[PDB]
RNA sequence: AUAAUAAUAAUAUGGUAAUAGAACAUUUAAUGAUAAUAUAUAUUAGUUAUUAAUUAAUAUAUGUAUUAAUUAAAUAGAGAA
RNA sequence: AAGUAAUUAAUAUUAGUAAAACAAUAAGUUAUAAAUAAAUAGAAUAAUAUAUAUAUAUAAAAAAAUAUAUAUUU
RNA sequence: AAGUAACUUAAGGAUAAGAAAUCAACAGAGAUAUUAUGAGUAUUGGUGAGAGAAAAUAAUAAAGGUCUAAUAAGUAUUAU
């Protein structure tokens, strides 16, 4: 005969819901749980009112403030790039950079990229590629292993459309033909960060034309 | 395969094909399962009663 | 679909599997009062088990 | 020493055999993956693959008057004090002989119910390979692989019955008749049987139409495990179960290993 | 390569009952990444903490007598069989140990 | 040859339709009574002297400029230096800073 | 190293509000033989540690079960308004 | 003739997959790092807290509170 | 509660909206109308009960872009 009649499901994956109000000897017979008249018995009462006292979101004050500003960065720890490494998912060509972009497509890196990728230093005393890396920024343990292993960090900027166009730049050579040009940083933390040297800011350490136009605006 | 069911009038399940290697092997379970039912019309298989004596 | 409750948002934070709380007490009335006893009521203490649940429920996506 | 003596690499793969339809005919192995044709029977995964099919086809169309659409006016039949009889208030009240109903549902009911791809491909290769392992599994298939039996001139290698529309005959023609042959010579008559396609069969769905209490032909999107477990006799193009077993496949990457 | 092969591409020894893999053997598969299914488990509110052995087919029962044999130090008593999803449960966690036995062999 | 000037969008051909490449436009502001008046630009009414909205808002000819920088036709579209906005590369080049970046 | 049944020793089995397990009657959907020597309903008398089913006799209707069993769901159980 | 419906959050059991899961057009939600009101900070200098990260204080530590490290990442 | 119930008035097979004095943020998009994520986040409140978006990415959709105006004055803006 079909399976259809033998079917069943797997041993604790269903329970019997607890029927209310249809018997004296079912357990939940007149009352149904609610117990014994009041408010709660025939009427409906907030969980979390308290009788009158101030409650507990009255009588503490507000506390901080959010920031509208920030940007989130996903954590990376080296740990998981060697890893990959000795799990051979690392994939890099000689000569190829480790990038966000590498970092999504390898697996590295899952899930929604909103603002950026932060490299942390927690399997330093392991890490031993002398790879390339890419990124929002690093720790400074990170960026001290990074170079112990014969490897190369820097720090480089992305707003969200630049970071959507770093990511998946044929999502906008399909749509429009063409990949949107890198936003040059236009805040003063930005450009103060990535001038820093020991942050290993790109501006700095490729000396390229925005410091150079910020400095000639200046000596005028 | 094909000779054998073309001849013998009945078709051997492809599970048993599959699983099965030697003709002796072919022998015993076409005589412990056809056999006993062609003989006594009364011994089949009941679609509707699995598991019946 | 159920909202945060603003006044408890703003109140409270999420600190590990818990809320935090600043201390209540310290915004006027202080002369006359010992520093190194006030100094308890500033800062920040945690939820307390009587109202985890309240704030549980409170704080959905929290 | 050896730390795990019991070790064994499974077999992975298992044979079916590909026939032409109008006589179940061999022509060839073919061999199929085991995760298709001989998985072990999970009833649970199939009992929840069934549920789940089942809560999708429902309609919902239940629709009993509350007392708000229940239509009385909104008015008190007796006062409340002094008529001696119980209180009343309006002509709706659930407790009433043409009163509404407590807590009425409002049709279109919502019965959908969700369940991951992975357990419904798992499902329905359970289905399939339960099947196989009734014996109830049988393919149509050929012009894409090697043949090592030739097909009989009045076969064919599709799960299709032609010369149906030449009609310029009798009252009858040649379709039927050579579906209801077929019928009786495999013993099948008030069996459930199930047709799976890879395009549409215009000649079988129109000569298996008189059988429509008991025969299912259904294109290789459409098919469901409900479908496979009711069929007492599930018939599959070559095609049909190649697209069938790419779809409800476990996917894999890299994965190197000593 | 084609999900179902020639005819000729296949062996003998590849195809089901041949090879006796249904009497007293076992095979566990890594997963889809290329690791051990072996994992860790935190039940009951999260104060019962438990080691899972999955992805496994043949002989559940002689694998746990095999792992047994190789992790002694693990009461007999503190591992369970789920049949039907053929599971191996072990209170405690042994998720290191139970992938260095494995990881010999699978 | 059709199958390479056909290909082009809707926008893009219903523009070359209405003002073909042969007249070439001022890059100036003009009368709006001129032959060669830009559609890009507020031409100047001669009788009333108040200008004109220009036939193609900044929105349509950024959406026309943008296809036919696509497509490479570049010379066949009437100026749009007047036209205080420039694309891509272009603007990237001569994009001079914001004096709150600079100082 | 389980499951069923049985055997021995020991402990425990009152219960409102309340908590936690298990099961039965009704109806509907999926799978589903059998058949007037049967099925359904009702009455009387028996059986099973029995809200339920069953056996016999009698009465009515019907060539007959949404049947036994597993699932999914409820307008799913009334001396209390 | 009376605990039902949707839209949500938390917890528990089983089942699928698993350092990933759901989707698979792009996105997106949980998990993968703790902390701070926040900021450009973020876990062993050749080992288990006596080390390290964050917050308070900084020459730097110490001090309070959490959290991370003992073939294989949870 | 709620611009809801109700009353009043006026159209059509539909009405309404609609091709930026719009978004955005130095990189860019390119008309309306619904839906999912964004997101119960930004914002807001006897900072109580509570209320709460837009960018952006997708789905449905059509050929979706067009000229009819001498290019718009008691108008923009300002105070209340
Ligand atoms: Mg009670
Ligand atoms: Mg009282
Ligand atoms: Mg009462
Ligand atoms: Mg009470
Ligand atoms: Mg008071
Ligand atoms: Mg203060
Ligand atoms: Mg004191
Ligand atoms: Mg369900
Ligand atoms: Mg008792
Ligand atoms: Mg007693
Ligand atoms: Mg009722
Ligand atoms: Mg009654
Ligand atoms: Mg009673
Ligand atoms: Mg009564
Ligand atoms: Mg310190
Ligand atoms: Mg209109
Ligand atoms: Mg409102
Ligand atoms: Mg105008
Ligand atoms: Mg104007
Ligand atoms: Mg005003």
């Amino acid at each position: 005969v079909s399976i259809l009649g033998q079917l069943k499901p797997s041993d604790g994956s269903t329970k019997s819901f607890k029927r209310l109000g249809r018997g004296p000897s079912s357990g939940l017979g007149k009352t149904s749980g609610r117990g014994q008249k009041g408010q709660k018995a025939r009427g409906k009462v907030k969980s979390w009112f308290e009788g009158g006292q101030t409650p507990i979101y009255k009588l503490f004050p507000k506390i901080g403030f959010t920031n509208v500003g920030a940007k989130p960065l996903k954590e990376l720890n080296l740990k998981r790039i060697q890893w990959f490494h000795d799990k051979n998912r690392l994939h890099l060509q000689p000569g190829e950079v480790l990038d966000m972009n590498k970092m999504r497509k390898l697996g590295l890196v899952t899930g929604p990229i909103k603002y950026g990728v932060k490299i942390l230093a927690s399997g330093k005393f392991h890490y031993n590629l002398p790879i390339a890396l890419e990124a929002s920024r690093a720790s400074a343990k990170a960026i001290a292993a990074i170079e112990k292993a014969g490897g190369k960090f820097t720090a480089r900027y992305y707003t969200p459309l630049g970071l959507r166009a770093h990511l998946n730049p044929q999502w906008f050579l399909e749509k429009r033909g063409r990949v949107p040009l890198q936003a040059r940083p236009t805040k003063r933390r930005d450009i103060d960060f990535y001038s820093k040297e020991e942050k290993r800011g790109y501006l700095v350490m490729e000396k390229d034309k925005l410091l150079q136009d910020i400095k000639e605006a200046q000596n005028k | 395969t094909k000779f054998l069911q073309s001849k013998s009038g009945y078709l051997i399940p492809d599970y048993e094909l599959t699983t099965l290697s030697t003709p002796l092997q072919f022998k015993r379970y076409i005589k412990e399962k056809i056999l006993p039912s062609a003989n006594d019309p009364k011994l089949a298989y009941k679609e509707a009663e699995p598991n019946a004596i | 679909l159920m909202k945060t409750h603003k006044g408890t948002a703003k109140r409270w934070r999420r600190t590990g599997n818990t809320f935090k709380r600043g201390i209540a007490g310290r915004k006027h009335g202080n002369i006359g009062w010992s520093h190194r006893s006030l100094k308890a009521l500033t800062g920040r203490k945690i939820a307390h088990p009587a109202y985890s649940k309240h704030l549980k429920r409170l704080l959905p996506y929290h | 020493l050896n730390p795990l003596p019991n070790a064994a690499i499974p077999p992975k793969y298992a044979l079916v055999t590909v026939r032409s339809f109008p006589s179940l005919e061999p022509l060839t192995f073919v061999p199929v993956p085991t995760s298709t044709v001989a998985a072990p029977l999970r009833r649970d995964i199939l009992w929840r693959a069934v549920v789940y099919e089942n809560d999708n086809r429902r309609v919902g169309a239940s629709n009993p008057p509350g007392r708000s659409e229940n239509g009385f006016s909104r008015r008190k039949l007796m006062p409340q004090k002094g008529s001696g009889r119980a209180r009343v208030g309006d002509a709706n009240s659930p407790t009433r002989h043409n009163g509404g109903r407590a807590l009425a549902r409002t049709a279109p009911n919502d019965y959908t119910t969700e369940l991951p791809s992975k357990v419904y491909s798992m499902a329905f290769n359970n289905a399939l390979s339960h099947q196989y392992k009734s014996g109830k599994l049988f393919v149509i298939g050929g012009e894409k692989v090697d043949l090592i039996s030739p097909t009989p001139e009045l076969d064919l290698n599709r799960l299709d019955l032609v010369n149906t529309n030449t009609v310029e005959g009798k009252e009858i023609f040649e379709g039927e008749v050579i579906f209801r042959k077929f019928l009786e010579e495999f013993q099948l008559k008030g069996k459930r049987l199930l047709f799976i396609t890879d395009k549409t069969r215009e000649g079988l769905i129109k000569s298996s139409d008189p059988y429509k209490q008991k025969v299912d032909v259904i294109q290789k999107e459409l098919v469901e495990v409900n479908d496979i477990l009711r069929a007492q006799a599930v018939f599959i193009e070559l095609e049909a179960l190649e697209y069938l077993a790419m779809a409800h496949q476990k996917e894999i990457l890299h994965s190197v290993s000593n | 390569a084609p999900i179902f092969p020639k005819l000729e591409d296949v062996k003998m020894h590849e195809l089901i009952g041949n090879n006796n893999f249904g009497k007293k053997t076992y095979y566990v598969e890594r997963s889809r990444t290329g690791n051990l299914p072996v994992y860790s488990a935190y039940k009951n509110g999260g104060n019962k903490i438990i080691t899972e052995i999955r992805k496994i087919e043949g002989d559940v029962i002689q694998l746990r007598n095999d792992l047994q044999e190789q992790l002694p130090f693990i009461p007999k008593k503190s591992w369970s069989v789920v049949m039907q999803s053929k599971k191996i449960i072990i209170k405690g966690n042994a998720v290191e140990a139970v992938k260095r036995v494995l990881t010999k062999k699978f | 040859y059709k199958q390479y000037f056909d290909s082009l969008p809707l926008k893009l051909k219903s523009f070359f339709q209405r003002y073909p490449p042969s007249i070439k436009y001022s890059p100036v502001s003009t009368s709006t009574k001129a032959i060669n008046a830009n559609p890009f630009l507020p031409n100047k009414h001669p009788v009333t002297q108040r200008f004109h909205d220009p036939k193609y808002s900044l929105r349509r000819m950024s959406d026309v400029y943008k296809l036919a920088l696509r497509y490479g036709v570049e010379e066949f579209l009437p100026p749009i230096e007047n036209t205080k906005k420039l694309f891509f590369e272009e603007k990237y080049n001569k994009k001079t800073l914001m004096k709150g970046v600079l100082l």
